[PDB]
């Protein structure tokens, strides 16, 4: 009951929320939801044209 | 018109994205508190041992 | 839920972009309209000059007007919203076969059938017509604007040359573009009411 | 006890969701209402133009209005709360047979 | 009670008021309530004649 | 007369439209303040957690 | 909502009114509505004759 | 509204995503065992082979 | 005509360039705020430690 | 080429079948959620029985 914390999803939720927050600031600092192409390739290609 | 559509592709809604940010940072603190609670049980396993 | 919500947001986005399209179109129609007003001026002057100034002044007037018509078709060709022709006959109201209308279906809502289509039609030949234009009249009143030397011949008598005829068909071309602009304004209203309904729904 | 309690909680949940439905419906009716106000404006103007402006201006006015009506039925059709038609005659007040309401 | 801000109408009110203000300036800078045809197609067609 | 009617179609009342503008910009700042208040509750949810 | 000012028509209205004012002074200083041929080619050709 | 090439981009994305669908149905394993593929189909022609 | 074309090459639109400036300075303050938020998480890592 | 007319290309058709695929995976997830519930009730019955 101790040798492995059962709260392991909680860790990946922590990583998820941290990475999320990072990407949020990336958008907030840039002023672009499409700042990196991984965001939305479709809207990217559109915005290119 | 074109630059408007560009904006509607690219323009962050800083309001939305800051509500989302505030949220997510708080979820970080949240889950961190959840670890801070999670790790407190094995000591009571020690209390079972002694 | 999340399906309808995400597609709703994309539907409002779609809507604002459709608005931007018809704003581009109607701006092209604003300058179209401006030219047609100028043509009307030149026809008024032409009507006085038909018995005041000479065939050469009229020739100058039609150098101007015919150049302006060339600019009309130039607008109907060059005007594009992200590359797409807006004003030419490609999105005509009613072909012989309704299948070939190719109508400007836009996404409006988040589910099936939640779509609206429209039509656009402008070119040089925007003069009178029953389904298409006609020959000496109703097309060339806009394409040519006949008064080269032809209102030195008569007042309004010929009814196909005649100044009353030329002018009234110019005014009708103004009414064609008018009604079209009126359509797209209504379309914009429809998409605004739409995005309101969408935003509230999404809430 | 626990039966009534759990079903009660689900009943309040159900209630808040019913609220959300009628909020969607009434928002559609807010824009419906907005259009009808606009129609009224166009009728007022139409009434002056009936002896001031011509049949063609009226034709323009009715291009607008008829387009707006097309938007009325468009609202009554497109407006949905989780896919469900809200405004159309499917939930009419009183059919000939009350069973079909 | 937290994972979604309840203040979501407030956002669309913000977008509404901003877009409104934009259109206001459009009129104020142009000197035309009928600057774009979306304003009033009826009064537009009239003003055309 | 015609240009007068034209004007009554087209002429902005800059007074009215600036009262309206001033209003609407203030409604923007207003609703922005409403977000600035709205986003302050989840931190007290953290206080519930700890 | 910030990375691109929505008030972009306002700029072209500014350019329009400035260019307009320029042409106005051009006429006011010259005493000619037909000062440049771009004004009115028809009335120009007339005035030539 | 947009052209055949933008649609081509959209379907580059979508078809890639479908490739990821089958990629999930193939890669997803619980201690080596395929879970999502047709190996545990609902109803074959012969129920014995389910 | 020549000086006009010169101007159309060289002439700043101070209106455009000040909207752009105002924007970009605000983006500086923006991203600085983003750092001011970013650096606040490791302290909650300390709260995990203690 | 069309709006929804073809009924096999048509946008209404494409979209509704996408939504049905969502419903397929949906119902499957629903199954496995129920399965999990069944095994939880199971382990309860087991634990009590074993006591």
């Amino acid at each position: 009951i101790n040798h492995n914390i059962a709260a392991l999803n909680t860790l990946n939720r922590l990583s998820s929320n941290n990475s999320a927050s990072q990407k949020n600031m990336e958008k907030l600092s840039s002023g672009l939801r499409i700042n990196r192409a991984g965001d939305d390739a479709a809207g990217l290609a559109i915005s290119e044209k | 018109n074109l630059t408007a559509a560009e904006s509607r592709i690219r323009d962050v809604d800083m309001a939305k994205e800051m509500s989302e940010f505030t949220k997510n940072n708080i979820l970080s603190q949240a889950s961190q508190a959840m670890l801070a609670q999670a790790n407190q049980q094995p000591q009571n396993v020690l209390q079972l041992l002694r | 839920m999340r399906g309808q919500i995400r597609g709703l947001e994309m539907a409002s986005k779609n809507s604002q972009d459709g608005i931007s399209l018809i704003q581009t179109a109607e701006g092209a129609l604003t300058e179209t309209h401006a030219i047609l007003q100028r043509v009307r001026e030149l026809v008024v002057q032409a009507g006085n000059t038909g018995t005041q100034d000479k065939a050469t002044d009229l020739q100058s007037i039609q150098d101007e007007i015919s150049a302006l018509t060339d600019e009309i078709d130039g607008i109907s060709n060059r005007t594009e919203f992200n590359g797409k022709k807006l004003l030419d006959g490609t999105y005509k109201v009613d072909t012989a076969t309704p299948a070939n209308q190719k109508n400007l279906v836009f996404q409006i809502g988040a589910n099936a059938t939640q779509q609206i289509s429209v039509n656009i039609e402008d070119m040089g030949a925007d003069a009178l017509g029953i389904k298409e234009a006609d020959g000496s009249i109703a097309a060339l009143h806009s394409v040519n604007d006949l008064d080269v030397t032809k209102f030195a011949d008569n007042a309004a008598d010929c009814a196909d040359i005649g100044f009353d005829a030329q002018l009234k068909v110019v005014d009708e071309a103004i009414n064609q573009v008018s009604s079209q602009r009126v359509k797209l304004g209504a379309v914009q209203n429809r998409l605004e009411h739409t995005i309101n309904n969408l935003s509230a729904s999404g809430e």
